[PDB]
């Protein structure tokens, strides 16, 4: 009775969106409040069921947010790994805002899990070293959720949530159990050398051609093919005497060493996520349609702009039901994301904010310079490059002689010609200025 | 920004005076109709459409008490405050502005003090010196007409969007008698009244009348 | 002599690479001020910087120790696998003042089992480095500051081997700087307080080059000495800074410390000579910092050569087109030269640089709406420059999606107005 009710509550069954299974009872982080949490004196944030991108200028805490979300997901991970398991704690020396009279830090996240239990108000707190009073963590509901998950899984195989944190260090240079998918989930995941090792291993396991290892390899290969610019991926052993990885990077058939480093990092991240999600979703036609929360710090790290302009075209299409929390520096990726899925910081902020709001200006499908001019407050031209101001000064010169050419303006026009070139758009602008001002003077003269 | 002709004052203003009452206590709807009469459904200085109705005092209430409740200073602005340019920046981001230095758009013509370049920038009008020149920069600094990267990117993107318009209009000058061409320029300056940054598009299609 | 005409530029001129790591034959010219290499993500550019670092290692080895044999090429990696020659040469020319305008070097390596021991010809570079070492030993002379900084500098964070001069060359090449050595050296300088001016120079350096940081100091708490900065007005430790902030601080501080020990006799030890290689100067940076990295670097190091790779249009928008070196997308057909971009980049639109120098459209083609505006143009020109149902629907879609003030909508309005005036004047004419 009760067990069957719980199992039906977790094993949500609904497939009508062109065959794309969706969970009736979706787990996802609905809100997150930070109080005296390393800069943030008090900061609320909301999230979307599909995607949320946090942008800033290197001092606006973006990896702090992902770190906190990971340190609260660690408790779910721990309590799905053995009852009474301990999760990751806040640091008592760094993670509490230095400028605080309270001297303690709080991370009051809150998760929505299905229509029935619409709130899971967990909270992770720590006091500063030397404070007699010590703040507790309101982890009990997290324990309850992880415990129901673990118990129902033990009594019957259950698709568990997939939690991942792909931080910056996934690029720095550095087996058959399902819960191995939780290993290093909230840190140290998505390394490329780990990935090649694991997948040469998987290719060898199925080399005979007689969760199945073949299914896992095929699913992760399809993930690679579908959410990365490369179109094919194989392991070539049974040629060259060594085991090399080969892709179709840009229509070629090359080794993965020829791939760009950023492409390699993104490849490792995608493969790691696909492997984890096929490990944690055994009862599912497409394991990639599983739930979970994936954090990605600087999704565009080491990727050429041409790759940034395509990264996120396939994250959701291949991972529909997982909440992506990304942070990024690039506007080129923003030219593929709706304003609905974007939160931004305010430059010139002391840290005592109250909420991060979406961009009023639609960033999806917009020019990188416009969504870099308004969203991120970056001029299309460097203010430090005097040449960029030249055209402006040109105007002044014209207006200084009733919009007509003279010695100084002609000298500046010569400078523009010499610097920018003859096909330069700046030169076309300067010619337009000259013509307009000249015949404006002529109108002024004849009337 | 456009000229306004103020009309019959609401009686509620005569019922509230500095010290006796604050602005919050006034019924905004008791004054909204009159506003709609003088500026229609368009924002007074900073020139949104009034989908987000906003009442502002040109002079700050803090420094300038008493005249807060008077009909003369009640206008519209960019929107409901509940940012870094137009109205707000004067008290937060600016420094020690000295009141009368700044140009007030309801007695003095802004064109006599500042003009709009085709690069989206705004500079003091050519030939200004002394305190007349001082008013020009200080209106840029206090209102942060340039320093706000959102403003420079919108003024510039507006003029650059119609720069080919100025090319084709002016290049046809010789092909048509003056009386016909001036009519084309008249319609050209007619539509910029109902568009953002009218003065920016006014100085790109004609001059500031230096 | 004026310290042998040393205290005259000191920089690299040319680099030839023959059958070396996929470079069948590639000659590169380099600018005395700043060269930037683009086109690759850092595969061939890493090879170029690695070859330059191998070449500089000989200068370091001979300035440090007499007869020092700097790094040699490798018979296993630094030789093109498919080369009838069966040896790899890394030749490079240097320019050091009016006298000795061409100091050559070759690092050669032949496979095992070849008749002639294809051998590096490092005699002249060794001779110049020995001149440096000898004249320095006789009298103190500021010396070059070679360094290398690859993607390995993104790494988490002994008085004898941190305070003594010539420690500036320790692990100077090879990649990630020794920021831990800088931390210890700075704490030691603070304990001592000539050291005062060095401390001040480093402080001003990383305060000016790094936007976020505004101050740096150390608290001498009894039992634990901490290095603190004022990041966005917050007094924090280095462990608290973001990845990009601390990575760039480590780069600049390592470089500044090396220059301060190497250039004790300069009034501004940051203006000493050197050849600093920097892979991906844009690492972990945001557009606003990209738009000022090179300006700040060139400001704090007036007289020094930078060979830096990059893949960001904002970075190129601050560098003269002469300084740029484009790899072709079809590099498989090995090319003997790296031509500068035809278009000027300095002072230009980041969008134009991205579109032409890098072949990246201003709006992504994966988004359907991204094409909408352009389509509208064509449609307007299809119906004799007049609206029809399709163009009206497209205009409504643009207005709904991008907004009412949308730059796209304003440009659509301008296009329709221009076309209507076209038709009106055609009727009138
Ligand atoms: N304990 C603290 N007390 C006060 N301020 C802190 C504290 N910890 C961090 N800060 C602030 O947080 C900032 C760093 O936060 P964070 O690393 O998340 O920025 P980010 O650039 O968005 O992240 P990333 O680039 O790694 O993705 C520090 O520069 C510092 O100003």
């Amino acid at each position: 009775e009760w067990f069957e009710t719980c199992r039906d509550y977790i094993q949500d069954g609904h497939v009508d969106e062109s065959g794309t299974f969706r969970p009736d009872n979706a787990f996802y982080l609905r809100r997150l409040t930070l109080k005296d949490f390393r800069r943030f004196s008090l900061l609320e944030i909301k999230f979307e069921e599909d995607l949320t991108v946090i942008i800033g200028n290197n001092g606006k805490g973006k990896t702090s947010i992902l770190y906190a979300i990971a340190k609260t997901l660690s408790w779910f991970v721990a309590n799905i790994l053995k009852e009474g398991g301990s999760g990751q704690r806040l640091s008592e020396l760094t993670d509490i805002k230095n400028d605080a009279e309270n001297r303690y830090a709080d991370v009051s996240s809150t998760f929505f899990f299905g229509k029935g239990l619409k709130s899971v108000p967990i909270r992770l707190s720590r006091s500063a070293l030397g404070t007699a009073e010590r703040r507790d963590s309101e982890v009990k509901p997290a324990r309850d959720l992880a415990d129901i998950w673990r118990v129902i899984n033990e009594a019957k195989t259950i698709n568990l949530p997939t939690f991942a944190l792909y931080n910056v260090e996934r690029s720095q240079p550095f087996r058959e159990e399902r819960f191995d998918a939780y290993s290093q989930a909230l840190g140290g995941a998505g390394r490329f050398d780990h990935f090649v090792e694991w997948y040469i291993y998987l290719h060898k396991r199925t080399i005979s051609d007689i969760v199945t290892e073949s299914v896992q390899k095929s699913i992760v290969e399809k993930s690679i093919c579908s959410v990365v610019p490369s179109i094919s991926k194989i392991w070539v052993e049974m040629t060259t005497g060594s085991d090399l990885v080969k892709v179709t990077n840009d229509g070629h058939d090359v080794t993965i060493d020829q791939l760009s480093d950023g492409q390699r990092v993104f490849l490792s991240l995608v493969a790691d996520l696909a492997r984890r999600m096929v490990m944690l979703n055994p009862l599912l036609e497409n394991p990639l349609e599983g739930r979970g929360i994936v954090l990605i710090d600087e999704i565009e790290l080491h990727l050429h702009p041409k790759w940034q302009q395509e990264v996120i075209l396939n994250l959701r299409s291949v991972f529909p039901n997982i909440q992506f929390i990304i942070t990024t520096h690039s506007p080129i990726v923003l030219s593929t994301i709706e304003k609905r899925c974007i939160r931004e910081f305010d430059p010139n902020d002391d840290g005592n904010q109250s909420f991060l709001d979406s961009p009023d200006m639609q960033t999806k499908g917009s020019e990188n310079a416009q969504i870099l001019e308004q969203v991120m407050n970056v001029h299309p031209t460097p203010p430090g490059i005097a040449e960029s101001h030249w055209l402006g000064d040109f105007e002044l010169l014209l207006l200084d002689n009733s919009g007509e050419l003279d010695n100084q303006s002609q000298e500046l026009y010569d400078k523009i010609k010499t610097h920018f070139g003859i096909d330069s758009a700046e030169l076309k602008k300067a010619d337009s200025l000259i013509r307009i001002n000249k015949m404006k003077n002529k109108i002024n003269k004849i009337r | 920004m456009k000229e306004l002709a103020r009309l019959e004052s609401p009686e509620i203003l005569d019922q509230y005076t500095a010290g006796q009452n604050d602005w919050m206590e006034i019924d905004q709807s008791a004054v909204w109709p009159k506003l709609t009469e003088m500026q229609g459904e368009f924002c007074a200085y900073c020139e949104c459409r009034l989908n987000r109705r906003h009442i502002e005092h040109f002079r700050p209430r803090g420094k300038f008490p008493a005249l807060t409740f008077i009909w003369s200073n009640l206008f519209g602005s960019c929107g409901d405050s509940k940012w870094s340019r137009c109205g707000i920046y004067k008290d937060n981001g600016a420094g020690a502005y000295n009141a009368d230095d700044l140009i007030k758009p309801d007695e003095e013509n802004p064109d006599d003090y500042l003009l709009f370049l085709t690069t989206g920038e705004v500079v003091p009008a050519i030939g200004l010196t002394g305190r007349a020149l001082k008013k020009a920069q200080e209106t840029i600094r206090v209102f942060n007409l340039n320093g706000d990267i959102k403003l420079l990117g919108s003024r510039r993107t507006a003029v650059q969007a119609i720069m080919p318009n100025v090319e084709y209009l002016y290049s046809l000058l010789e092909e048509f008698e003056e009386d016909d061409w001036n009519e084309m320029l008249r319609d050209e300056l007619e539509k910029i009244e109902s568009d953002e940054f009218k003065t920016a598009l006014k100085h790109a299609w004609t001059s500031n009348q230096e």
